[PDB]
């Protein structure tokens, strides 16, 4: 009534709220996904983590206040901007601004779960996750914003989102955790992205990464990852969910083995080079060979915690796996070469592997002294770092026999003749057009799907065109109008110009017209 | 001990800190050290909003505004793009220009709900000690607030799955944002609806918080019958990305939503005792304004008005507009029957009442979106439609 | 062959002028179609253009839009294509066209054929997503059904493809 | 737990010995583990959780868990199953400290995680999957 | 260059650093690392609230619960000690036994009212974008709202001035933060009320913000005449510093100060169609339960039931109160004149109304503060008393 | 009126309440300090700062946050 | 430049005996009525943006007499007459939210009058309420 009510002190916590979310959805003809998908059996669940929007926000924010303390605070106070080995500066404009487009292909991928979902719980759980890669492509971008403020060399920094399309590494980086979310089956996406780039991937790529920029003296980057993975929780529980779903319907799983191995292949085969590559060679001290942070993370842990268990369930063991493993071992050293060799078409400065450095190679990799070592040693002693040399190593692989091929499919680069992880050129004609494929999976893909990989190449829009005025085009210079960005060493000495590289006469061929 | 090693600090072990400290030049490589200077500022300086955001999106220049080139990596089944121009009808010089007022990246948005999410649990926490519940009019209470605020939250649920499509197919940065911050501002709407249910079941013996009635209501009662068809054809019948942003924000929850929200169940709570509700639509009716400054943007200054399409913009945005709005006055049509359930007060809920009610809402409307894209449209004749569904 | 730059050559210049004469709806959907059928998708007729399609395609699609708004009755651009076709005609007869394929390879092309054809502006948006997304559902089951069943040997021949090198 | 390190078995190897392993025919298919990792940013919470809680009450309960110092993070590893009950740890903290808190700090985590109640879990069990 | 070194910092510079590192024992030399581990918990384990707080008073053994020896070293003219047992009538074994159950330090305080500060901005922004000040009653906003509402924020300034002397005599850290975040809240509270008249004057033309009206009201209108006598009288009639708690926030804030601010201008606002007093109100009657806790538990968990002086400190409540309370219902008696100048609505401004309201108030104190201290008092009889200056 | 207002957005900065703060006391004979002083002279003037009770807040929590971002993750 | 506003300026170069003598000269044993401001600053990211962009350049345009040295953990500034600082310049420069009260969030000390007017900060050696 009127004076009688009980004056207790309540409130209304988040899970009182979330159980009734269940019910927020109502039954109408058209109240289906927009997407095409393969998958149509039921997957109405319940996610792990109870999440409602004013709890998510805080949540949320409690991390970013500790994150910008951290940064804007305390380490703006160390001067830790500036405190990086170079090589790990410049690694960093690779590794974070490239994420940046792996987060930012995310939310739309996650978008797709989103729309597809069709349990009210699950629709709410994909908005935050949604929300989460908002959060991580702004976080990658206050990296490279922070390291653009404080660190010795800003360029790269401060405009990869247009000078990262002047090289060939970025065309893969568009595949392997972007256009292979986005551009296919909606609820695939529960495997593609989260099955196996967020329960796997994520953790070397975001987590174990964190060890090297220690080790390497960045601070700034495992303030900022170490917070961008607390999210993927979520992120993994929401995709297992409906991989469970697919797994206990018989019409949903006959697709589950086939999705996972195309998934697996797609997103190892750039992201084992790759990042192998900016590890071992874009460091000074190594944590640990990259081989072996793959079989923890992604052979044995993934493989086994995730992959395996779910073996007595139908899952099987991914059949690329050996080829993947091939590639752990030997194709970030490939990779290398073909990084050295087209240096200036990169946004970031590198440095040939020191005598420590090549020592630690060969211990790691037996073998790696005798084929890529006796290279980078040759290359040095031709000029490689010189600006008055003349010299860039690409025209170097084409005068022995060398050349650079672009796979159709996943853009990586293959060099036959110099690679020893897994991959054998095949060269088809189609329709009056020459097409590269470098693996059985890949091969396979395009074979079944050639309307889903008509992705042009380096060497098809830069045919016939001299090295430097495709760089000053593509705004690859310091502000100075004449600088490059990108250079053979680390050093603040001797810095390369657009004249330097046109000096030596660099015109792109068209490595298939041999065939 | 541990099986693998301790890994030493670069930043603060001594020897690596020596070996870095000689390899770092005495000097800096570039004096540019603005994040990406070459951002087209839309004020007078650049914003921190704008480095973080803009140009994230990799757009091929086959796509207005992007700075790549060639085609996309991997395509769908059949070569629809990974983004594209098919995904709407309107055009624009520059995907890129639209701007969010409050210049929200994710920082700012978080930051800001979560200072009214820890704010509404002291709220609470005082107001059931404070027994002001005591005092609220239990016929309002209980037939029409708890039934009819709570069917209330289905339109703002729609509304936030509207935004599913959208926020994988829109074509920029800036635009992915704010229909994202959108949505959850709505899915947020339907929950803190819920959330007063339940916290005045906790008060009231016998307040039955679960959502069986409302929900009954909205699938059911022809008080809702317009409100709920204008919203599974905006989130389910259509997918223009620019479609589904326009009808939902600037016509449906333009005029329907404000009206049910400011102009029913705000309003008519400071006339019926209810000290509770205007704490819940005071958030709701933030969430809109805001969103609408972002709306309000994409859709005026970028596209009504782009150099080059801006007429040809205004041309689907017209007949986008009449369509939405003759569903969205029919849905108001049925809703003023709830008016009949009501204790009359004078200037409130009688005839007169309603009337200025329509007339803030269809005359605001005409103002904020009609003027602004070129929709001529007589308030008085939307006004008068929607009052023949007032019982005298 | 040396390319001309990216963003601005001969080719796109001289595309922009063919584009710019066309003045009717009817001359501007024959120049689309006819655009699509030659430069896009696998079997398109010819690669002369091949880092310049896209961006044409773009421009075309503006100069169609355009005359669309100025030229056409608010209800044909909802429920017309341009044709002169009803909409959901169309997208009733591609989806039973596709569904009635026997083989990936036949069910491949309708979808191919069917975005030349029929891509916005030609339908309206809304109804081309639509059918778009139906025929990208049977394409992809029918695609997905043995995955791994065939050879590469004999998917190669299946393709039709010259093989010009095998690497050892 | 020695089998539970980080560098336990093959990564105990290196040059030749390593490769061997590695490409050896029986590790061409993956082994289904039984357990789980979880992922700690090292923070003034939680590296009071990892000390007076995981390598306490937590070893004392499952002996098979291993901690390993990542600079900037934890590294856990255990069978079946790792558990943190937020409550204890607010008790500990002397703060308001929610299981919404406790998940500020929790990096990663590989294999089954949820939250019931106030307690957190990673478990090696596949939910919806195995018998309940 | 610069004239004075650039210090070498021993965290990062190698040289310093590992000199450091050599010094550092490779151990910890005690196992203790709980901060001030011997402060008594008074739940179930030490809070940070606790460690930070409690015994930051260097109280001697000579005030209870000190933990210091000696004498001061340093005293006013005359001989009063820096603290002393002479600043208050009441007795215990240790003053350093209070806890705010909110458990409020610096950093909790600051960050909830930081919350309610940039909330309330953005209200106010999009309430005006709103224009929800258009159904306002104005005689409401005009008559009553603006010149007695506003008039009610020297109440709120009067208690704030009242801590000023508690601030520097009260004899422990845990009644210190108390009573200053108190103090804090109030003078917040008086800053709102300007701040929504100042928001007013920006809506509506020809209305006036300026403070001219309500210090008049204030200062010779008989409706505030009895609540300006108390508040004089609590803020610097008395300097014992456990009397102007007491009879501030347990006796005339929460008589009068809680009718005015809930029964009055909160409800009546819900029932004139003022949907902006509602959002201000919500915050001081956040502030007023928040408060309460603090309170209630320095005078009845400590100092009504300490072990030794319990009933010694309920005779002097009890004194305080009877008189104190006489002061608020003469306050009451004066200020429910105010109802013969507000539209009649029945059940909130009639008699009945009004009596109903009086039961609210003198009901829920008598269970808040009086039943804990034991004092007797007739609930119908001070809404008798009050009711007696009602005009019907 | 009912139906037209000024819709621009507004709000209150501390600045515009501060300017009534001197406005706030009231005259009475009891109205002085209670300490022993040697000062007895006018001193009414005008802080150098313009702070309300929530702009005090919000300054305050800004730099704690920044502070204890620093020491308990840093 | 102006030698006299730096931290080590006069009698602070010297040591030993040397300092000794100046620091016990009779002259020395009474205060000097000094014409300069001193303000401190604490290193943030928004202050050494300010320090480098608005004090080293404008601020000592406008004032050459300006000192700025490097204290570890603060900027240490010394100039005859006053220091100005804009809120509004600054807030040009982060490209953020910027009102005078975020300015003050990291102006640490102060050995002068200051005060805030509009978006402007400003120390001075006038001695207002006395000075003119
Ligand atoms: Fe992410
Ligand atoms: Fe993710
Ligand atoms: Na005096």
């Amino acid at each position: 009534d009127a004076l009688k009510v009980n004056r207790a002190p309540v409130g209304v916590e988040p899970q009182e709220v979330h159980k009734w979310l269940q019910s927020f959805n109502w039954d109408f003809k058209e109240n289906r996904t927009k997407y095409p998908t393969k998958y149509h059996m039921a997957n109405e669940t319940k996610e792990q983590f109870k999440v409602i929007a004013k709890e998510y926000a805080r949540m949320e924010a409690a991390k970013d206040e500790r994150q910008f303390g951290t940064l804007l605070d305390g380490l703006t106070r160390l001067g830790a901007g500036n405190k990086v080995h170079p090589r790990w500066g410049e690694t960093m404009k690779v590794i974070s601004n490239f994420l940046e487009v792996g987060e930012y292909n995310a939310i739309a991928a996650s978008a797709m779960l989103w729309d597809s979902a069709t349990a009210a719980e699950q629709k709410n759980g994909y908005l935050a996750q949604v929300l989460d890669e908002i959060r991580h492509t702004h976080q990658c971008a206050f990296i490279n914003h922070y390291y653009s403020k404080h660190y010795h060399d800003p360029a790269g920094h401060n405009d990869a989102r247009r000078t990262r399309a002047i090289g060939p590494l970025w065309k893969g980086m568009k595949r392997v955790f972007a256009d292979g979310f986005i551009s296919g089956d909606a609820v695939e996406c529960s495997v593609n992205l989260q099955l196996v780039g967020e329960a796997c991937f994520t953790n070397p790529l975001i987590v174990a990464v964190t060890e090297w920029a220690s080790a390497n003296g960045d601070e700034i980057t495992p303030t900022v990852f170490l917070s961008v993975e607390t999210d993927e929780l979520r992120h993994m529980a929401n995709g297992y969910q409906t991989v469970v779903s697919i797994a206990n319907d018989p019409a949903s799983a006959k697709f589950l083995n086939t999705d996972l191995n195309n998934a697996f292949w797609t997103q190892q085969k750039y992201f084992t080079p790759v990042l192998g590559y900016l590890f071992e060679y874009g460091s000074k001290f190594k944590v640990e060979p990259w081989v072996k942070t793959w079989n923890r993370w992604v052979y044995e842990d993934w493989g086994g915690i995730w992959i395996g268990r779910l073996g007595k369930y139908g899952v099987e063991s991914p059949a690329s796996l050996r080829d993947a493993k091939r590639d752990a071992y030997w194709a970030h050293h490939d990779l290398a070469l073909a990084a050295y060799a087209m240096w200036p078409l990169g946004f970031a400065r590198l440095a040939l592997p020191d005598e420590e450095d090549q020592a630690w190679f060969e211990a790691n990799y037996p073998g790696w002294a005798d084929h890529y070592g006796k290279i980078f040693n040759e290359w040095k002693k031709l000029g490689y770092e010189d600006p008055k040399s003349g010299f860039i190593p690409y025209q170097w692989l084409l005068a022995n026999g060398h050349d650079v091929y672009i796979d159709r499919v996943s853009q990586v680069p293959f060099i036959p003749s110099l690679a020893k992880g897994t991959g054998s050129l095949r060269v088809h004609e189609f329709n009056g057009k020459k097409h590269s494929l470098t693996d059985d999976w890949g091969e396979r893909q395009w074979l079944i799907e050639p309307e889903r990989y008509e992705c042009h190449n380096v060497f098809e829009q830069y045919e016939g065109r001299e090295l430097s005025e495709v760089i000053a085009e593509g705004h690859g210079v310091r502000s100075d109008g004449k600088t490059l960005i990108a250079q053979p060493h680390t050093r603040g000495d001797n810095l390369w110009t657009l004249e330097d590289i046109k000096r030596a006469g660099c015109v792109f061929p068209d490595p298939l017209a041999k065939f | 001990p541990q099986s693998s090693q301790v890994t030493k600090r670069g930043l603060t072990d001594p020897e690596r800190a020596a070996i870095i400290a000689a390899a770092v030049p005495d000097h800096a490589l570039d004096t540019q050290r603005k994040y990406h200077y070459f951002i087209q500022p839309r004020w007078k300086r650049l914003s921190e909003y704008e480095q973080l955001s803009c140009y994230a999106q990799p757009n091929p220049d086959w796509i207005a505004g992007g700075l790549d080139w060639g085609d996309w990596t991997q395509k769908f089944h059949g070569g629809r793009p990974s983004w594209g121009n098919e995904s709407t009808e309107l055009r624009t010089t520059d995907w890129y220009r639209h701007r969010d007022p409050a210049r929200r990246w994710h920082h700012p948005y978080v930051k800001d709900k979560s200072e009214e999410a820890r704010y509404t649990q002291r709220f609470l926490a005082a107001y059931s000690s404070e027994g002001s519940i005591r005092t609220i009019d239990p016929y309002w209470r209980d037939e029409i607030l708890n039934k009819y605020f709570g069917a209330l939250l289905y339109s703002e649920y729609g509304l936030f799955n509207a935004h599913s499509s959208v926020g994988r197919d829109c074509l920029s940065d800036t635009i992915r944002q704010t229909a994202v911050f959108a949505a959850l501002d709505k899915v947020d709407n339907a929950q803190m609806i819920q959330m007063e249910r339940l916290f005045i079941a906790k008060l009231v013996p016998g307040f039955d918080a679960s959502t069986d009635v409302p929900k009954k209501i909205w699938t059911t009662d022809p008080i809702y019958s317009g409100a709920r068809a204008t919203v599974q054809e905006i989130w389910q019948g259509v997918q223009d990305w620019n479609e589904i942003l326009w009808a939902g924000h600037a016509v449906y929850d333009a005029t329907f939503g404000q009206f049910a929200r400011r102009e029913f169940f705000q309003r008519l709570a400071t006339v019926y005792g209810d000290t509770l509700t205007p704490f819940f639509t005071a958030q709701s009716q933030t969430y809109f304004q805001t969103t609408r400054g972002a709306i309000d943007d994409l859709f005026v200054y970028c596209l009504a008005n782009d150099s080059e399409f801006g007429a040809h913009n205004r041309t689907f945005l017209n007949a986008w507009t009449e369509h939405y709005l003759a569903s969205s006055v029919a849905a108001l049509k049925d809703f003023v029957g709830l008016y009949a359930k009501v204790e009359k007060v004078a200037g409130a809920t009688d005839r007169a009442g309603v009337s200025e009610a329509l007339q803030r809402v269809f005359g605001d409307w005409k103002i904020d979106y009609a003027d602004k894209i070129g929709f001529r449209v007589d308030v008085d004749q939307k006004v008068d439609a929607v009052l023949a569904g007032y019982k005298n | 062959a040396k390319r001309e730059p990216i963003h601005d050559n001969s080719i796109r210049t001289e595309w922009e002028a063919k584009i710019a004469k066309l003045t009717s709806v009817d001359q501007a959907t024959k120049f689309i179609q006819d655009f699509r059928l030659a430069y896009t998708s696998p079997f398109r007729k010819s690669y002369d253009i091949d880092v310049d399609y896209q961006y044409i395609e773009r421009k075309i699609e503006e100069k169609l839009s355009v005359l669309k708004t100025e030229k056409l009755p608010v209800a044909d651009l909802i429920t017309k294509a341009t044709t002169g076709e009803d909409a959901a005609a169309v997208e009733a007869t591609w989806i039973a066209k596709i569904k009635a394929a026997k083989s990936k390879y036949e069910a491949e092309r309708i979808h191919i054929e069917f975005r030349q054809l029929y891509k916005p502006p030609v339908l309206p948006v809304n109804v081309f997503l639509r059918t778009d997304a139906a025929l990208g559902t049977v394409l992809m089951e029918i695609r997905n059904t043995d995955y791994y069943g065939t050879p590469l040997e004999g998917l190669r021949k299946e393709r039709g493809v010259k093989v010009l090198h095998l690497q050892a | 737990s020695a089998h539970n390190a980080y560098n336990a078995g093959i990564m105990q190897k290196t040059g030749k010995a390593f490769a061997d392993e590695f490409f050896a025919e029986e590790n061409q298919v993956v082994h289904e583990s039984n357990a789980v990792v979880l992922v700690l940013m090292k923070s003034d919470e939680i590296d009071a959780i990892i000390e007076d809680i995981v390598l306490k009450g937590g070893k004392a309960k499952n002996p098979s868990i291993v901690v390993e110092d990542k600079a900037g993070f934890w590294w856990i590893k255990a069978d079946g199953a790792i558990e943190i009950d937020a409550a204890e740890a607010g008790e500990l903290l002397g703060k308001p400290f929610s299981v919404y808190d406790l998940l500020i700090n929790v990096s990663s985590t590989v294999g089954r995680a949820y939250t019931l109640g106030t307690k957190f879990t990673i478990t090696s069990e596949l939910m919806g999957l195995d018998r309940a």
